[PDB]
């Protein structure tokens, strides 16, 4: 559920944003929605181990 | 403009292509760019969605 | 592609979305505003400007 999320970002589809933006503002997008899943994967990842 | 959840009205100048079926390609239906197989459903759709 | 034979642009900056990925995008009503300022105050004419 939490691939919906936009983090922050324009959008959560990530084919929208690569497909709408320049690579200028495409790389500080990718960059949010980057650190936001990678983010909620560690949190995920230490539940597990757990 | 705004990327509501609508039909589309005002759109870019592309040219229309013939569907393919049962092949797993890149398609671009009103902004709703996916990569995936296209075939027929079995499921049913009310007359404005 | 009428935009650009009609007169030499100052600005053309933009915001979500890039001004050469517009012929791709198809999405709905548009909207259209008209008013003439001196210059200096073409930079206002943006979000959270004062």
């Amino acid at each position: 559920k939490q691939l919906s999320s936009k983090f922050g970002a324009i959008s959560s589809v990530l084919n929208d944003i690569l497909s709408r933006l320049d690579p200028p503002e495409a790389e500080v997008q990718i960059d949010r929605l980057i650190t936001g899943r990678l983010q909620s994967l560690q949190t995920y990842v230490t539940q597990q181990l757990i | 403009f705004e990327l509501l959840h609508a039909p589309a009205t005002v759109c870019g100048p592309k040219k229309s292509t013939n569907l393919v079926k049962n092949k797993c390609v890149n398609f671009n239906f009103n902004g709703l760019t996916g990569t995936g197989v296209l075939t027929e459903s079995n499921k049913k759709f009310l007359p404005f969605q | 592609s009428v935009l650009y034979n009609f007169a030499p642009f100052f600005a053309f900056k933009c915001y979500g979305v890039s001004p050469t990925k517009l012929n791709d995008l198809c999405f709905t009503n548009v909207y259209a505003d008209s008013f003439v300022i001196r210059g200096n105050e073409v930079s206002q004419i943006a979000p959270g400007q004062t």
